[PDB]
């Protein structure tokens, strides 16, 4: 174990991704969520229902990344700085966590919030995509212990992340995506970072290992995705809007692949996003002696 | 399903493939408004006659106005609105009618007004009895061409009302009688709802003798902490503190918001630019030394013509900071806390006709009125009634007023209307604004959507020939008020007290319109005049005006000022001030979400290049215009630059430099790009 | 060689010897150098009397109003005689005191114009208005030690460039916008010039109350409170204060306003704080049971009659019956709980016992609240005003005129009814010119009630002196019994006045002395004294006790002719003029043998009680350890005959607890005293 | 494994750990170092080599803080909110050694750094005092970890926050100490948490146990007193103020000793120090 000198540094990234990490740092305190409570209350009690249920959803994910997702991983960079950003997104996840918390407090009540709690703790894709990564995790491989990760990363928040979105496209709810806006673009991140961290360990590797870990990839991401069609079956039945997530998740399907110098998969006829959702991704000195004139 | 008119209403802020805005979900909000909200929520009547019957009889609206006309002629001008075929503009308009402005039920949950509805009962009120009057206004605001200042509009025929007008200008004296009356003022008028300005300048500087014994006096911002929790208790509740950038306490008055809720405004003489030129140092003199050698309050005195004979009297006690830095320190201030508010003391005076000096100007550095000192007797009773300023306001929709070819009507009845104001303005609470408005009869004509009007007839902001119309267009309006005004006081039998000596008697005011410059400089503002069939006013006009002033008088003192209007200009779709957009698509703070949205007026997918945002634009521009109207109010006009969050100091002072060197007569305060 | 400047030598006053003796010499040294170091070196030496007046007249220091009155021989004679009755000072403090803070200085301050005698003359002069044979009386009465017109009557008399000669106020709020505004002014108006004021909170509306119909609107009484809290830190020299119901709704954030939990938000830093307790706050703490705090608004709306001008304890199962008449309720075990706490940190409240105070009171109509001191209890009418502030009835508040009596010099004189009867024509002289022009609802009360305020003090001096331990069977029946005699000389005098006159305090005919209900304790027996101590005493000094065939003769001509005044005495605590003219502050004890003064280029100035010597030390206990018991003890016999009020200031050590001061508040409330000043906690 | 509740708090303290230690966010850039600059030179050529030599170990603690010192902690907490907090502390600790490396940068030169750096590694004094308080974080016995973390936190940490506070007091580099001001007032509430949540532990250890680990406190920190003595007196060596740092260990291992429970050991006249270093914390 030797100090940190972030003065004599090994990568690039490191910094540039330290000083954005911490510069767009945010608190759930900080949105005013009070205001959302109005198209809350519009929203039907299958409406109300689902938005609850999903934010719980989002919940597992992460704190799973927090508590045994991200430090898992320090145990395979490098570069003695990449930790110290690790150790950030660690605590990052859990402002995410802390989040959902902050708005089940605000818009809903624990009658309701603890009926999606317990659905969640029973609800079989739900836990079987939490079941997939923690075995991956735990595992010794550290090359599958990243892209894992990054279909975690940049993938599995976002079967859910696509209801406070397409909300925002029809002026309701517009302060909780707001305050989601700020979770996704801190995990836009997380999945660049840890997917160019990939390739990374990736290029150093045998010629003949790199068929081995390409397929690997897209299987996995297969049975993630295959689990995720019915994780979206399930809740958002009875809306009707399953084939615009299913679309979504593609989409952001490819983002992942994309992250891990994969080319996409899924054609842009399945990843046929409505450019609405998006949009709803992302929207002193002195005087002169001379100035004084006339 | 679920569309309601929020969620609607929010939908302004996104797009579609090309870069459109969405302004087919407002008017669909409103569609939806009337039907989630309205309509659902009013009660229905049989007819007027009950409608009439049961308003009065259950205690909301007044007896004391309708019985000055034929009962008959009530329903008969009722009828006409209702039939006027009023439909709404915007979104929030509505929403902002409805829930601040219209009519409900004591307990509140039903309505008892709508739009049409309120017009009629002001156009009644206001025309105390006269037939021929009170249609004409019920057309004018109905048109959407008069409208009434937030206050007026609002409590007009009500019998549970507040007060008419809310603005006004008191100053203080350099003694305890008036110091505590002026803590009183406060409590009465801010309880009222008002809006109260006070002149700070005449008291003791900090480090004064009180009692011919020496070193005593607190200064100038302990008697803000007493005025500041006076409007903090009485709520609505809002007050200004201005002072004289010469009074030696002008650093630590400034330093108050380095005392929250007051607002600073400074007023700013020639001789301080002159001084902070040659990079010299400021005069602070004594208030209480001019006081006892030159035998007026400060506040009273010509400080930029006196200032060397100022200097060289031994006796006044000189206090010295610096120039290039005191303008520094105000800028640094504005940057954060919106004011200093400014206001540049000689430029008003100079082109300011009535007799006198004006030493100080409202909350929102608009009104601009010459007054006198009230004096007292030791039980706080008046000795003399000094006379102070309340400001009676009302604007017109540059727009609608252009598209109606009886500018004069338009304007007429409109300064007729705001002129009935002051008639009805008494405020007993404090008798020198009572008895000042007794005798100067003081009204303040306003304009707004000056940038949608130049923007829908298609020219640039700022530019060669938009300065040009709001020249030629303000110089027109002036006119037609005065003659209003000549008019007025031929019937009345009696001009506005002081006018004997007030320029427009001289002739001297006149001299202006009698020269040139008065024909448009561009082609394409005289279009605009030649289409809309508004005879631009010619020499003889002047001419014969001249003649008819220096006979029948005026009957009111001060005609025109242009205030930063508030939530009026969104019940009557305009562009806020006589200035650009503050963005494409205001988002404002309010009810619900927390937000509502407003586009701007004449806005389309297609003129989206007319509607550049303020901030953009830039100052320099916004100036160019206001000269061009400072040019003809008599009041003030207030002017609110925009800066980016990246600009400096240098910035803001540059500003206001040129702005200052264009003369303008007053300046708000300066807002940065931050939402 | 050398050294000894006079304030080393007061210093010496808290130096012992061996065992400990005290240098009471060294302070009477300290004297001697105080006028040949500073005093006489900074005085004008005027060559006759007679260039004396024609300087300090011409130069415009002295007011030509006054002495103009009397022929100048005579006043020329006077003051000959003023200073040939051989005045000399008796304490450091005493004399320092007087010449720093009282005596005529020239324009520049830098010399001195007149010394004490000086003073005397023209205070007795001004007081006299013209008469001649009053005016040789109160300079007696004065440079013997007998009467001492309070600060504010001495510091500013007979000077031309002068301020006010009542320095104590006591004025009104109503629920309305109007006296809220008027109040400010006031309290503006008045403080500007060293005018101590009190205000009246019991009539506003409360904190949640709807105003104009209109539902839960009213801010509470707080903001009125950092109004008036504020406009006295500008007005300076300006101590101000506020009267507040026990059962008015704010009353526990009004209490709450001096906790240290706060700053800003819930927060009072400068004005004092007064508390109104009703009998029955009491019986309501009795069953542990809560209070019913009614609402201002809703009793003036049902009754007719503003909050404090109508009973609380007296309509108390009424008010709750009342259904209208809204109710919020919290512990009265509690409420008394906070006080406490509040009063060991704050020292306020201040105390109001209403009834003890209102069945005592022999005045038309009811008392509403007191004054910065707890010692003026007079009553009120409310004022009703324009929408402009002009006043539309200009009803009575209250001024006092004050004044005060040393017991020891008292005792000491051959006559007690000339003794008295010259106090009480100062008095009403301070109050027959008391034209407060700023708030003319003070000014035409006094001009309606002449009230005045006669105090007592030195008598945990004469006590010691005369071989009494305070609060001894001794010592209470003596103070009855002197408290007694000069009740009855006060009313003679009042009665005198009356007749000088021919007119009495307007609105007498519905006082308890019109009718003679006010004679009637004095007329069942129990005034023979308790002890033959005192009887002796009595002898000693040469005072006819009033008797029954006097009670009578006084009855018969009260009723026939009137009196002048509508209040005779009050008894406040003496804080500057107890020095210069030697006395144990009020009729409490003393605070320590040599007490400790913040004040002068020492930062210590030490003062020895009057008569105290190295052989009766025994006598001369600091009022900590005396225990508030006996001060209570003592106080009510007082209480008995004073038509107004005593301050009481209560003293506790540091050790005491949060039910010990509660504890005392009800031996008070049941000895039957009428009010409270604060609670002292020993420490520096 | 099962998602976070912060609607059903288990621990009054977890949020009240939570709340002000995320509140009390900062950075190493929002503080313009920039400003230190002129009153850097004002320093003897030992002045300055020391300044680097003191915030050397420093950025080493809190690099083992960070990195091993509570990520062995979150299986022994009991909340999951607990987990919650440490982790956030691991990530604060990096930027506070982060802040170390934003000062050899802004004022100290590229020859200086490589000397205390590597003398970080040549140095025993402070190699034990990093290898026992690890012992502990490597040992599978919980109260060892958190004890360590404590003693870590409140006194080991010390070392070198004298000389800022030194410095702050005569004017110099006081915008350097106005960092230090944040990054101890974060270690105030680090020292705390495990601190009470030591507390929490002991209320589980039976009779006996609760002296295991009493007598056991006073063995390693005064171990590691001594460790410290000797890392004080080589570097506060020629300076003078050895002996005002001697006062200062004796300090805040009275408010170490004091964040997990226990009694000061230090008497009046050992404990007191400058009270000029103390007015400016
Ligand atoms: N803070 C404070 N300000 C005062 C006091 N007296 C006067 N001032 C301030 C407020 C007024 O603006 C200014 C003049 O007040 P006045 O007319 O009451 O002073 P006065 O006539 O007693 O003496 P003057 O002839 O004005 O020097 O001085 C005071 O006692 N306290
Ligand atoms: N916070 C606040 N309190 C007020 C205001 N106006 C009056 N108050 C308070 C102070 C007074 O104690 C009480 C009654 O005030 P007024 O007599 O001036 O009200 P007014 O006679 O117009 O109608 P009212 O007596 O309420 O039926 O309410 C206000 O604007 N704001
Ligand atoms: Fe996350
Ligand atoms: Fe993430
Ligand atoms: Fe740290
Ligand atoms: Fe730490
Ligand atoms: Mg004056
Ligand atoms: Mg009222």
């Amino acid at each position: 174990i030797s100090a940190i000198n972030w003065n004599k540094i090994q990568d690039d990234k490191d910094l540039e991704v330290w000083n954005r990490l911490t510069s767009n740092f945010w608190l759930p305190e900080k949105v005013p969520l009070s205001n959302d409570i109005p198209a809350w209350q519009t929203l039907s009690a299958a409406e109300q229902q689902l938005t609850i249920r999903v934010f719980t959803g989002l919940t597992l994910l992460d704190t799973i990344q927090n508590i045994a997702g991200a430090p898992s991983l320090m145990a395979d960079a490098i570069t003695p700085h990449e930790e110290a950003v690790l150790s950030n997104i660690s605590f990052m996840e859990a402002v995410h966590a802390r989040s959902y918390s902050s708005i089940f407090s605000t818009l809903c009540q624990t009658k309701e919030v603890d009926a999606a709690y317990a659905w969640s703790e029973e609800n079989p894709p739900l836990q079987r995509k939490a079941q997939i990564i923690l075995a991956h995790y735990v595992s010794d491989e550290p090359l599958k212990k990243k892209i894992a990760s990054v279909f975690l990363e940049s993938f599995l928040f976002y079967s859910g992340f696509w209801l406070p979105m397409y909300f925002s496209s029809r002026g309701k709810l517009t302060n909780t995506a707001d305050l989601i806006r700020l979770i996704i673009r801190d995990e836009a991140v997380h999945g660049y970072y840890i997917g160019y961290k990939y390739q990374i360990a990736l290029q150093k590797l045998s010629a003949i290992e790199r068929e081995e870990l390409k397929l690997f990839a897209l299987d996995l991401l297969m049975e993630l995705y295959d689990n995720e069609i019915r994780y979206t079956e399930a809740l958002y039945a009875e809306t009707g809007w399953v084939n615009d997530v299913k679309a979504f998740l593609c989409y952001n399907a490819n983002k992942a692949l994309m992250n891990l110098g994969y080319e996409a998969l899924f054609p842009p006829e399945m990843a046929d996003v409505n450019p609405a959702i998006l949009a709803a991704l992302s929207p002193t000195v002195e005087t002169e002696d001379e100035d004084w004139n006339f | 399903e679920t569309m309601d008119y929020h969620a609607l209403n929010a939908m302004l802020n996104l797009y579609d493939k090309a870069g459109h805005i969405q302004f087919d979900k407002d008017q669909q909000a409103i569609d939806a408004f009337f039907a989630t909200h309205v309509r659902p929520h009013s009660v229905t009547f049989a007819s007027q006659h009950e409608r009439l019957g049961t308003l009065v009889r259950e205690g909301y609206y007044d007896d004391a106005v309708l019985a000055r006309y034929d009962r008959a002629f009530v329903l008969r001008l009722f009828e006409h609105a209702h039939a006027s075929g009023f439909r709404f503009q915007t979104f929030l308009g509505a929403w902002k009618f409805y829930t601040s402005y219209t009519l409900k039920t004591f307990d509140g949950k039903r309505y008892l007004e709508h739009f049409e509805d309120r017009v009629t009962m002001v156009a009644l009120t206001l025309a105390q009895g006269d037939e021929t009057l009170a249609t004409q206004l019920t057309d004018e605001m109905l048109s959407g061409r008069f409208q009434p200042a937030t206050p007026t509009f609002l409590n007009c025929g009500k019998q549970q009302r507040g007060e008419l007008v809310s603005c006004f200008l008191l100053r203080i004296e350099d003694n305890m009688e008036s110091i505590g009356r002026a803590v009183n003022s406060a409590l009465q008028l801010s309880k009222r709802g008002g809006g109260v300005a006070f002149l700070l300048s005449n008291l003791r500087e900090a480090g004064a003798p009180i009692k011919r014994i020496e070193n005593q006096s607190s200064g100038v911002i302990p008697v803000m902490k007493m005025l500041e929790d006076a409007f903090s208790y009485a709520n609505q509740g809002a007050g200004a503190v201005y002072l004289h950038a010469h009074h030696p306490d002008i650093l630590r008055f400034l330093d108050t918001k380095r005392i929250k809720t007051l607002s600073l405004g400074v007023v700013i003489p020639d001789i301080t630019f002159r001084l902070a030129k040659e990079n010299a140092q400021m005069a602070l003199f004594s208030p209480y030394d001019i006081q006892r050698r030159y035998g007026k309050p400060f506040g009273d005195i010509a400080i930029s013509e006196r200032y060397d004979e100022l200097i060289a009297d031994p006796h006044v006690r000189k206090t010295y900071i610096n120039a290039r830095d005191f303008f520094q320190t105000l800028a640094e201030i504005q940057f954060e806390s919106g004011y200093p508010y400014i206001m540049f003391e000689d430029t008003v005076n100079r082109a300011n006709p009535i007799a006198g000096r004006i030493n100080m100007s409202n909350l929102c550095s608009e009104i601009l009125q010459v007054n006198s000192a009230s004096r007292y007797d030791d039980n706080l009773d008046y000795t003399h009634i000094g006379h102070d300023i309340s400001c009676n306001l009302g604007s017109l929709n540059i727009a609608h007023v252009m598209d109606s070819p009886d500018i004069g009507r338009t304007v007429e009845t409109a300064i007729r209307g705001l002129t009935a104001v002051s008639d009805m303005s008494h405020i007993r609470s404090v008798p020198s604004i009572a008895a000042g408005n007794a005798a100067s009869h003081a009204i303040g004509l306003g304009q707004m959507n000056l940038h949608g009007y130049l923007a829908r007839e298609g020219i640039a902001y700022g530019s060669p020939e938009a300065l040009d119309f709001t020249n030629l267009y303000f110089y027109t309006i002036t006119w037609h008020a005065v003659h209003t005004s000549m008019r007025l006081a031929r019937e009345r039998g009696k001009t506005f007290a002081g006018f004997a000596q007030s320029r427009y008697a001289s002739g001297d005011y006149f001299t202006q319109y009698l020269q040139d410059d008065w024909q448009p400089k561009t082609a394409k503002v005289r279009a605009l005049f030649a289409r809309s069939g508004i005879t631009l006013p010619t020499r003889e006009m002047w001419l014969k005006l001249r003649d008819d002033v220096m006979r029948y008088g005026i009957y009111n003192q001060n005609l025109q000022a242009v205030p930063p209007t508030g939530s009026i200009s969104y019940i009557n779709h305009a562009t806020s001030s006589i200035h650009p957009i503050v963005a494409k698509i205001e988002i404002r703070k309010e009810g619900k979400t927390g937000r509502v949205y407003y586009p701007a007026p004449f806005m389309t997918n297609e003129n989206l290049d007319m509607y550049q945002d303020a901030y953009d634009i830039g100052p320099e521009k916004i100036i160019d215009t206001y000269a061009e109207a400072t040019r003809h109010v008599d009041q003030g006009l207030s002017l609110t630059l925009f800066f980016p969050d990246t600009a400096t100091t240098r910035d803001i002072n540059k500003a206001q430099i040129y702005a200052w060197r264009k003369g303008i007569k007053s300046l708000y305060y300066i807002r940065l790009r931050q939402l």
